[PDB]
């Protein structure tokens, strides 16, 4: 539960090029797939097990 | 105290801080509390900006 | 070996059968943004949000919808490998007789 975003999956450190103002990616689907953690602002990515 | 008049009504803004909405959805003292979108048990783990 | 060499739109013949299955399921996952009639397109905004008496009639209309978007591709699935299995079957006559 990330902020309120809720979901399930396996969590690792992300290549993405977040820029300062982005929390969060999505895919096509709509789905998120990268986050950026609130409290360490680090960028993870989102991948269902 | 007081109260500000429907014609001019008053807008508090709220950030930077937790709140706990089950001092409010559980009390007895309001004789109305509907939400919309919403639910009041549930608000208590979302997020706002 | 010269032509082939030389022309791109040369094996346009299989390049459509992969552009076209492509092209299904890219439509067929883009569905999953739609909203249906439903607050959200995501389901676990509607379970986050709502209590089990209203999410119940948005999950839904997400449900008809993404229901009627697979049936959507079976079907047209069904009908683009009756014509692979002719085309198929038209191949196996020429190796025999060719
Ligand atoms: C969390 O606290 C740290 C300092 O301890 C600060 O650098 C960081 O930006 C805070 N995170 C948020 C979202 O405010």
């Amino acid at each position: 539960n990330f902020n309120g975003l809720t979901g399930t999956g396996v969590l690792t450190e992300s290549n993405k090029k977040f820029l300062p103002f982005q929390q969060f990616g999505r895919d096509i689907a709509d789905t998120t797939d990268a986050v950026r953690d609130p409290q360490t602002l680090e960028i993870l990515d989102i991948t269902p097990c | 105290t007081r109260f500000a008049s429907v014609y001019a009504w008053n807008r508090k803004r709220i950030s930077n801080c937790v709140a706990d909405y089950s001092v409010l959805y559980n009390s007895a003292s309001f004789s109305t509390f509907k939400c919309y979108g919403v639910c009041p048990t549930k608000l208590n783990d979302l997020c706002f900006t | 070996q010269d032509s082939l060499s030389s022309t791109p739109s040369a094996l346009g013949k299989l390049q459509d059968v992969v552009n076209q299955n492509a092209q299904a399921l890219n439509t067929l996952v883009k569905q999953l943004s739609s909203n249906f009639g439903a607050i959200s397109s995501v389901l676990n905004d509607i379970l986050s949000r709502l209590c089990p008496p209203e999410a119940e009639v948005q999950i839904d209309r997400l449900i008809t919808g993404r229901l009627q978007s697979l049936q959507t591709y079976v079907t047209q699935q069904l009908i683009r490998a009756a014509e692979i299995r002719a085309s198929a079957n038209l191949a196996a006559t020429k190796m025999s007789e060719c």
